[PDB]
RNA sequence: ACACGUGCGCGAGUCGGGGGCUACGAAAGCCGCCGUGGCGCAAUGAAGGUGAAGGCCGGCGCCGCCGGCCGAGGUGGGAUCC
RNA sequence: UCAGGAUAGCUGGCGCUCUCCGCAGUUUUAUCCGGUAAAGCGAAUGAUUAGAGGUCUUGGGGCCGAAACGAUCUCAACCUAUUCUCAAACUUUAAAUGGGUAAGAAGCCCGGCUCGCUGGUGUGGAGCCGGGCGUGGAAUGCGAGUGCCUAGUGGGCCACUUUUGGUAAGCAGAACUGGCGCUGCGGGAUGAACCGAACGCCGGGUUAAGGCGCCCGAUGCCGACGCUCAUCAGACCCCAGAAAAGGUGUUGGUUGAUAUAGACAGCAGGAUGGUGGCCAUGGAAGUCGGAAUCCGCUAAGGAGUGUGUAACAACUCACCUGCCGAAUCAACUAGCCCUGAAAAUGGAUGGCGCUGGAGCGUCGGGCCCAUACCCGGCCGUCGCUGGCAGUCGGCAGAGCGAGAAAGAGAGUGGCGCGGACGCUACGCCGCGACGAGUAGGAGGGCCGCUGCGGUGAGCCUUGAAGCCUAGGGCGCGGGCCCGGGUGGAG
RNA sequence: GCUCAGGGAGGACAGAAACCUCCCGUGGAGCAGAAGGGCAAAAGCUCGCUUGAUCUUGAUUUUCAGUACGAAUACAGACCGU
RNA sequence: UGUGGCGGCCAAGCGUUCAUAGCGACGUCGCUUUUUGAUCCUUCGAUGUCGGCUCUUCCUAUCAUUGUGAAGCAGAAUUCACCAAGCGUUGGAUUGUUCACCCACUAAUAGGGAACGUGAGCUGGGUUUAGACCGUCGUGAGACAGGUUAGUUUUACCCUACU
RNA sequence: GUCUACGGCCAUACCACCCUGAACGCGCCCGAUCUCGUCUGAUCUCGGAAGCUAAGCAGGGUCGGGCCUGGUUAGUACUUGGAUGGGAGACCGCCUGGGAAUACCGGGUGCUGUAGGCU
């Protein structure tokens, strides 16, 4: 989040359900669904010699370094976030409330401040 | 039989398919459409550059002394600090050998 | 079909503002246009000689030619599919210096002064522009007072 | 909004981000009966934008914590003041409910306005919720329970769990 | 018939297609003093026509030239190479 | 020229130049640009109602003129301060959405040369050399660039919002974006366009939009709180048949009255006199009416409710009760139900049916399933200008996935006779993402037909072609190969 | 060099209207024509002098295929006007 | 659904008196597809296009008959409205007519729909081919939303429906 | 403090009336021989220096008009995006962002460039 990204979020608002993640959720997503963009190929992060060989220049040499740089939004968030292939989550187990409308008016679109972690559990 | 007169319906979609390509911008644009008094004078200035050639290279060889004049006259934890030092393999080529001897 | 023609839909566009009619201030003619400076186009009704077409009124191009009374602008005009950078001869009453370049050239000169100063010391000056970051933690002092409660007003049929 | 489940009372206080003209802008408090904080903070900005010239981007939410009931084991009377949109004009009402929690009485109010008047969560504004004494109530549906020696039977107890056999020999009893 | 792509042969050339020579075969082979010729290597003008790079150094701060030395541009980007 | 063509656009194919600094259907920061929405008329142009205060610049009219001054109530005209209402072809103000440009080395800051341009002036401007400065100067995303040849198409339609003409149209004509056409799939019973979501061949899981009495997968929950009875109930986007008006039906509310100073009624006793005052005055003994409308007498006397009604003698209408005993009255408002509500074959909340809902409004928990989303199998395409010529073997030493640019380096000094597969290189192998499709375009066919040059030391009277077949199989498919029968020369 | 439309007030015949004189006058006038824009020591009105409404290459704008015509804008080389 | 038809709501007035027995101005909300427009969606390798005769069925916006409420219903006669489509709703002169108008009868002589019901059911008077006449228009060939006269009406033996 | 000449932005500078203006200026003012032009020396052109702040001009004043600039109007009107929201419709409510304009109430009433005087 900066000034530039929030004004980009609010114009794709009815198509996304976003919020502020927990340390647990950041652990769960990057350990269970962690794939690297190594040679433009979606390769599973089974070892640390993928992260170390790709992101060696920024001193991100393991999974705990990757998870630290994501969570505590550091210097090389850009080159660590762009390393991570977008997370292919499942369908929500328990269903949605309503896709079409905003979170505030019953639905499941727009900004879900601390409540995004619950949606992360059911789709991860 | 009458017919539909005009629309621009599918046209926005059509334009963007191959994308809207901006004019091929370069360094050194052409002097076509520039004032031809100014242009003929600029051409005489170009033509008469080699007449003052001797002062150009002579000043450049005197100013190249002005380089040699002054360029010779010119001249977070303590443990993670230590383990990031030991583990990386040209700075820590002897600290690992010390460690290796320290099993005996 | 519409009537074609050069000044068709230029009624309020090429008009002079309210109580800004009559004699044209002379500083307009005394501003100095070089070959390259970026210039925004705005047609004027008072002076009928050497106007830009209504296609260009409000567009910004750059100067490639300066003759006695007028300047040559290179303006990006859009047609259907493609964009054309094209070369118009417009009189200098219909022309202004754009202040878009007077905010960049101050950045470069200040940006370079911040590398003349603080290159030898080791003190590293962040030069690039950040977007307004998420706000910092702070303590909102209730200096004695308890906050006033706002409860919605009951409806009254006004007019 | 959408009054999902039992609502919770929230204390949402807010203020304008200090500019140069005033470094100390005054704090304003509000009571939001809403399903959670994320809707409580949105309904705060609704009412704050209508009373004051204050916005979400032109301000910050200082504190939004759930207000608990200080006596959820006492039976209380709750007089609520309304402001709802009909299909012709808007109307103010005064509505008494009998409950242990205020937030329960406000959920009970939203159901009663929905039932009787076909008025929904986006339409209804709540301005004043006060717990009342037994002697200060004008509605007969709530007063009739101000009887220290109350006695009534449960007359026609319709048989629930009808599909437990689904095929019984005997007709079910009603008198208990 | 034309245009563009593509494969092959020769290359400032190229091509015998018409002609001649000595069962398959009406094929294949050969000619060069059989390239006439075609297309190419030069354009532009309606035409008569014309028809594709230079500085310097002396003698005659200058000659129309007598000569003398060397000579197919420059800038920016450019796979490789050094 | 209007049932057609040429011409751009959209399409495909062939590539080629680069990359292991460039771009963008976006945002941020600066910076201009605008005259729609809105607002305004005690601001211009135009349309527009209303009283005021002034007055002659005005006329009139009658008022005491022999004639004219003044004049006097003046009325419209006029001026001044106000007031009600408007504008697609008006406007001082004036948005949201929007449209350009800039965010660096195609740059900076230094010297020095040229000019026939320009001049008080190496002045101004431009062009040329040789220099030195990377912290690559907003966020995010992504490999870019460029040239040939080119088919189809040039009847369109629908929807949210804006919008022109028309009473309106499943009408005619526009802007923007999205769809159908070219496209199936789950929901809307049904349906080119709605809602959800786009598709290689399958198993597990789970969802969307919709559902869960039975048809019909899933509420057979001891679901929550109200509302409503219909002799025409009601029942889900587009959508498939209704309004003004109204109800002492019923359920909420709003405002104002009377309440032990004793109410809606219940039933009496009385409603008097000046006065046959009034206005024109057939008539106003109160009585098509109109206007004055008090009192002498008090619990009621009101110039009043209907009266045969010109009134009249005369029945009847507010009043305080005579009997009687606390909570009522009055006007709006909005929910559901009802009236308003009439068409032709018999009839359609999809049907049956449903009223302690299987209806209506507000909400729990659980559950059902798409060709969508996750995990996995298999096929293909595309990408990696990917890997392999190291099968380097008694002359051998079998290594080169590993976070960090480089040599498993080389010399001179200080018994047993052994070791899988491989590599039609036009082959074989490894990893990742993807797959709708009409007109149209390209590729690959160990798909098929008939004839010619080569070739199979091909097949065939111990039975060729052809044909028939509940026989055996292969291939994604075009097709094909065997078995049995018939047939008789390819 | 002046200043317009309209108005106020004065002046023989002369009035609602001929002519003279002063004051107020942001355009309420005029600019050949339709309409919009524009303009006040002017783009209007009145005077004086004239022929740039002349010869000649290219560039560019508008419609646009980014073609022609029509019309236009900035230059350059002449000869001229004021 | 403009237009044609039919129905409400308000109450200014009509009605000797008296808004509402019966009516209803200025306004205003609907309904219907028995009127005429408006449109071009279906049909131009064909859906036989005017009327009448014939014959069945359906609608109600009720003319008559049954049962009823109300009148400015004394009786008789008549008018308004309700439940209500079971059965009726005719014979003729003129016209091709649908429509119209008149005679007579009658309880009453109500209005409609079914591809503006119904041509392998008829008919052929009307329109609407080819022959001719008149009038107006055209120089003429010819034209007429003028009048007039004469002018070929085909097939079932198939499936269903019905008997 | 302030003027003169030439100006820049072009009403915080304009309009109505009143008061005060030291010293140089700027003016009104005085004339018509030469210059020059008119019906007319009023204007224009010219040669002057007896007078005068009366006017122009300057500074200031006014519960002034206008102009400028805040507040209010008002998070009102409108508006980007969203919904299988309400409603017979006409149009509304909500969510997600942006946000005006009169009447009405205050405050202000020229800034300044170069060159040359006066105090």
């Amino acid at each position: 989040l900066n000034k530039a990204s929030i004004n980009m979020l609010r114009i794709v608002e009815p198509y996304i359900a976003w919020g502020y993640p927990n340390l647990k959720s950041v652990n769960e997503l990057i350990y269970k669904r962690g794939y690297g963009k190594i040679n433009k190929k979606r390769i599973a992060l089974t070892d640390n010699t993928l992260i170390a060989r790709s992101l060696g220049k920024y001193n991100i040499i393991c999974m705990e370094d990757l998870i630290h740089e994501i969570y505590t939004v550091g210097k090389h968030f850009k080159e660590a976030n762009n390393f991570l292939w977008p997370f292919k989550l499942s369908s929500p187990r328990g269903g949605m409330k309503k896709k079409t409308t905003h979170f505030v008016e019953g639905g499941d679109a727009g900004n879900r401040e601390d409540q995004i972690n619950r949606l992360i559990r059911r789709m991860n | 039989a009458k017919s539909k007169n005009h629309t621009t319906h599918n046209q926005s979609r059509k334009w963007h398919r191959n994308g809207i390509k901006k004019p091929r911008s370069q360094r050194y644009e052409s002097l076509k459409g520039v004032d031809p008094k100014f242009l003929r004078n600029m051409r005489f200035a170009k033509k008469h550059n080699k007449k003052g050639l001797k002062k150009m290279q002579a000043n450049n060889a005197k100013a190249m002394a002005a380089r040699a004049e002054a360029i010779k006259a010119l001249v977070v934890s303590r443990k993670l600090h230590r383990l990031a030092y030991i583990a990386h393999p040209k700075l820590g080529r002897r600290a690992r050998a010390r460690i290796a001897r320290g099993l005996r | 079909t519409n009537t074609k023609g050069k000044r068709r839909g230029t009624r309020y566009m090429f008009s002079r503002p309210f109580r800004k009619h009559g004699v044209v201030p002379l500083a307009t003619y005394m501003r100095i246009y070089k070959k390259g400076d970026i210039v925004d186009i705005k047609g004027m009704g008072t002076v009928q000689k050497g106007m830009p077409h209504k296609c260009y009124h409000g567009k910004t191009g750059r100067v490639y030619n300066v003759t006695q009374h007028a300047v040559g602008i290179v303006v990006n005009k859009q047609v259907k599919g493609k964009i054309l950078a094209k070369r118009i001869n417009v009189r200098i009453e219909h022309i202004k210096h754009s202040k878009s370049r007077d905010s960049f050239l101050k950045r470069v000169k200040e940006n370079d002064q911040k590398k003349k100063e603080a290159k030898e010391k080791g003190t590293w000056v962040q030069l690039k522009r950040q977007p307004a970051p998420p706000r910092e933690a702070h303590f909102v002092r209730t200096n004695g007072k308890e906050p006033e409660l706002l409860e919605p007003i009951p409806y009254e049929f006004m007019a | 909004t959408k009054a999902s489940g039992t609502l919770r009372e929230y204390k949402v206080v807010g203020r304008c981000l200090p500019t140069s003209k005033s470094p100390a802008p005054p704090l304003y408090r509000m009571r939001i009966f809403a399903p959670n904080h994320v809707v409580a903070k949105s309904r705060f900005w609704y009412f704050v934008l209508e009373l004051k010239k204050m916005k979400k981007s032109s301000g910050e939410i200082v504190y939004c914590g759930q207000v608990f009931e200080k006596s959820p084991l006492r039976v209380k009377n709750f007089g609520i003041w309304l402001r709802y949109d009909s299909r012709s004009g808007t109307h103010n009402m005064y509505h008494e409910y009998r409950d242990l929690i205020m937030a329960s009485a406000v959920t009970q109010c939203y159901r009663d306005m929905g039932a009787r008047h076909r008025a929904r969560a986006h339409s209804i504004q709540v301005m004043k919720v006060e717990e009342m004494a037994a002697a200060r109530c004008p509605r007969p549906a709530v007063k009739q329970f101000h009887d220290s020696r109350i006695r009534f039977p449960l007359p026609h107890r319709v048989l629930r769990r009808q599909h437990k056999p689904r095929f019984t020999a005997k007709r079910p009893n009603t008198f208990f």
